């Protein structure tokens, strides 16, 4: 229930506002920045502000808040899914997020606003649909959004029939400094990118743990996701029936489906590193790296981050493969590895100065996070097994899909 | 400076003109407008705002504004007084009780310095009933004939039937067009 | 080529469970 | 400025009067009071591009409480459009209509509510159910007196799901208050 969804900029300065219901001042945005200094300055600063009756809930965009001022108690969720639905828009409209597009494209951007909520109640937020009736270089609305297919526009016709998918994985590991991995999910993605004729109602089927046991083939490897997320083409009726995936497929690329389930397995990568710190004389960094993947696929640009010293200078990195380079910006020595076969091991020894005099205040130790990405592996071993793609027209579809292997949140505690 | 171009398009007709549409409501101002523009009579609700037309004869775009007669419009003229070069009086001779009226605000409209150039064009609206007055009557009632300065001229029209409305065009293009 | 591993086709069903 | 903005809207060029209307939405935009304007921009309002229109709506919005009386001024624009046979000026003109903060403007604006209400486009539903929880919120009593209560109600038992969805958020809305 927002009253004026207003875009903030880094100087305090309203880029664009625009009020849908008109029951907030437009005055009160002047009070947001005092707000959110103040709450910055004593570490109580949040999200949703509050400036006496009026709360302004807003998001941080890469430089811009898009605050929108509330007064009644409206859905904090709700405006949190509007706010993510019109930078999403924005993306797609604009290549990118700052205040160059803001005051530069404000002829679209106003339309694109109003057409997108009226009364603090959001109707359209698809990018593809929303395309067809307001462009920045107007005829009327299309059917989709009348319809209740409102994610595919009808009509679309393509020389061949080609849709490339993507199952990208996310490899989080939350290793304790103590040696152990507390928190170890992975979460799957498989965002698809159809390029059809017409408007085809994709069968989805995989080797799901739960499909292979209701036909009775709950022996062999079954992918076993936790929490399964579909997209708005996916029947939700269809998948809590008999765990039939049958959705159609955007006009683009998409994520039709996001499984999140834990992993009780060994980390691909394992990072032995020891901090052999003199007192204000230097310190020593013997970290090593152990592949614990399969020998079979490479983990290509891996960066395991290293946390050195803020105030370290002078260093020197004694490694065995890849380069080493400490960047003072991040505070922290990079450990790029180009290539990563599995199962190999690269040692590294750090060693750089300390200025005598101490540090005035503590700096903390942050975690040491890898960034493996290594193509062609399946951690979890979830395997596509049949899309069908049926047209009303008929046609031979190709479809495509690749399995990509990174890190997500794979951190390691420090000592 | 060239004028070769002026004279190219003035040998074909270069020349649009204006025009205005005033008056009490319910004096056939918007069927006659309608009736200017398409040639039929609209029954349309009362003109709370004021409409824009434009009429294309004689090679002349002769643009109709019609301005509606109630209370909260009558003082709303002033707005398209500016950057107007004609005006048109719609008269409601059925209405004897507002004839005073609308005589009242013709010549306070006509009591401007700003509107001088503009032309009188007083047309005799809902000529269809036997208490409509002629074309000397109305015009001697209103005094047209004191109006020094200005150029008026009656016509009477019919808005069921749109007898008069190519005589008043044709009166209304010799006022403002003084070419062959 | 493409990083992160070379796209391979999808089947249509599960043609082993009719 | 000033002048020359008011010159150039007052123009019978669209390239002119385009020019013109962008410029007076930077204005705003970039934190200029151009309410002083609003009455030149009246009579620049009904005009054939849909660009325009949309801005001349957004600084009528903008610019209607802050000077209500001149706003009447735009009863006859509104009731006109909102008969227009395009879906989009349609939808626009009844989103436009219940955006005004003005309590001598809602009143006329009951009947194209009325008559948007039980529109065959999904969209013009939407914006009319729109309209009658914007009413509703701007003056219960008016809402009651129009009887949207009985439209709105049912809106929700016909096609058009999305139209089903607005209705339903309308009538909680009006609800909740
Ligand atoms: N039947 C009939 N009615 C006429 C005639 N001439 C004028 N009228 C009346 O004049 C009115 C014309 O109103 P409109 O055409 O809508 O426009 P208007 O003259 O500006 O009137 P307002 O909109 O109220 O300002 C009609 O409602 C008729 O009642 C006529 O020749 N025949
Ligand atoms: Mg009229």
């Amino acid at each position: 229930s927002a009253s004026a969804v207003y875009v903030l900029d880094l100087k305090g300065k309203v880029l664009i506002c625009r009020n849908y219901r008109g029951d907030v001042d437009m005055s009160e945005v002047e009070h947001f920045m005092p707000i959110l200094m103040e709450k910055e300055e004593e570490g109580m600063l949040s999200p949703i502000l509050a400036h006496g009756g009026v709360r302004f809930m807003w998001i941080k965009h890469n430089n811009l808040y898009l605050v929108a001022t509330s007064k009644k108690n409206a859905c904090v969720s709700l405006v949190f899914s509007f706010l993510y639905k019109v930078v999403q828009v924005f993306s797609e409209y604009f290549k990118e997020l700052e205040e160059e597009s803001i005051r530069d494209n404000f002829v679209i951007i106003y339309e694109l606003l109003d057409e997108l909520m009226d009364f603090g109640y959001p109707q359209t937020t698809d990018s593809k649909i929303l395309q067809e009736y307001i462009t920045q270089e107007a005829p009327r609305p299309p059917a989709t959004v009348t319809n209740a297919v409102s994610w595919r526009s009808e009509g679309i016709k393509y020389r061949k029939n080609e849709v490339f998918l993507d199952v990208i994985e996310a490899v989080n590991l939350l290793v304790s400094a103590n040696g152990n991995v507390l928190r170890s999910e992975i979460v799957g993605s498989i965002k698809m990118r159809v390029f059809l004729s017409g408007m085809p109602e994709l069968r989805l089927g995989l080797n799901d743990k739960v499909l292979f046991d209701n036909t009775g083939r709950g022996k062999s490897k079954s992918v076993e996701l936790e929490d399964v997320k579909f997209h708005q083409c996916v029947r939700l009726s269809r998948f809590e029936n008999d765990r039939t995936i049958s959705f159609i497929p955007p006009d683009g690329e998409f994520e039709l489906m996001s499984y999140r389930l834990n992993t009780h397995v060994k980390p691909l990568i394992w990072i032995e590193s020891v901090i052999e710190k003199h007192s204000h004389s230097r310190i020593e960094y013997m970290v090593k790296a152990k592949s614990q993947f399969k020998r079979r696929s490479t983990a290509n640009n891996v960066e395991i981050h290293i946390p050195v010293p803020n105030d370290a200078d002078s260093p020197k990195f004694k490694t065995t493969v890849g380069s080493v380079k400490w960047v003072p910006e991040n505070s922290e020595i990079v450990w790029s590895v180009k290539s990563f076969p599995g199962g190999k091991e690269y040692l590294m020894r750090a060693h750089f100065g300390l200025p005598s005099v101490e540090a005035e205040d503590k700096e903390g130790k942050p975690p040491i996070s890898v960034k493996f990405e290594i193509p062609y592996f399946t951690t979890s071993g979830i395997q596509v097994r049949y899309l069908k793609i049926i047209e009303k027209s008929g046609y031979q579809a190709l479809p495509w899909v690749r399995y990509i292997t990174q890190n997500g949140d794979y951190q390691l505690r420090t000592q | 400076g060239n004028i070769f171009a002026n004279l190219f398009k003035g040998l074909f007709g270069k020349k649009e003109m204006r025009i205005l549409m005033v008056g009490l409501d319910a004096a056939g101002k918007t069927t006659i407008l309608y009736k200017l523009k398409l040639g039929e009579i609209v029954t349309t609700i009362p003109t709370i705002g004021f409409n824009v037309e434009t009429v294309e004869y004689k090679n002349i775009s002769f643009t109709v504004w019609d301005v509606g007669g109630q209370d909260k419009i009558r003082p709303l003229w002033r707005h398209y007084f500016q950057n107007t070069q004609g005006l048109i009086f719609v008269v409601d001779s059925n209405d004897r009780e507002r004839v005073n009226e609308a005589r009242e605000e013709l010549m306070r409209m006509l009591a401007e310095d700003e509107l001088r150039d503009a032309v009188l064009l007083v047309f005799a609206n809902k000529q269809d009933l036997p208490n409509a007055m002629n074309a000397a009557e109305i015009t001697d009632k209103l005094g047209l004939h004191s109006l020094r300065h200005r150029n008026w001229y009656i016509q009477a029209t019919c808005a069921t039937s749109g007898d008069g409305l190519y005589e008043g065009l044709d009166w209304l293009s010799n006022q403002l067009r003084n070419q062959k | 080529d493409r990083k992160g591993g070379s796209y391979s086709q999808a089947a249509g069903s599960d043609s082993a469970q009719s | 400025e000033i002048f020359e903005l008011k010159a150039e809207l007052n123009s019978d060029k669209k390239e002119k009067k385009k020019e013109a209307v962008k410029k007076v939405i930077a204005s705003m935009t970039v934190g200029k009071d151009v309410s002083a304007l609003f009455p030149d921009v009246v009579n620049c309002m009904q005009t054939d591009n849909l660009e325009l229109k949309k801005l001349v709506y957004l600084y009528l919005m903008n610019y209607a409480k802050s000077q209500p009386d001149m706003a009447i001024m735009a009863v006859n624009t509104f009731v006109k459009d909102c008969e227009d046979p395009n879906p989009l000026i349609r939808a626009l003109a009844v989103r436009t209509m219940g955006c005004i903060r003005v309590d001598k403007i809602t009143e006329y604006l009951c009947e194209p509510l009325r008559k948007c209400l039980k529109d065959e486009d999904p969209y013009v539903r939407k914006t009319a159910a729109v309209c009658v929880a914007k009413l509703h919120d701007i003056n219960a009593q008016l809402v009651e007196d129009q009887g949207f209560l009985d439209t709105l109600k049912d809106l929700i038992s016909d096609s058009n799901p999305m139209v089903v969805a607005n209705a339903v958020a309308a009538l909680s809305e009006i609800a909740e208050s």
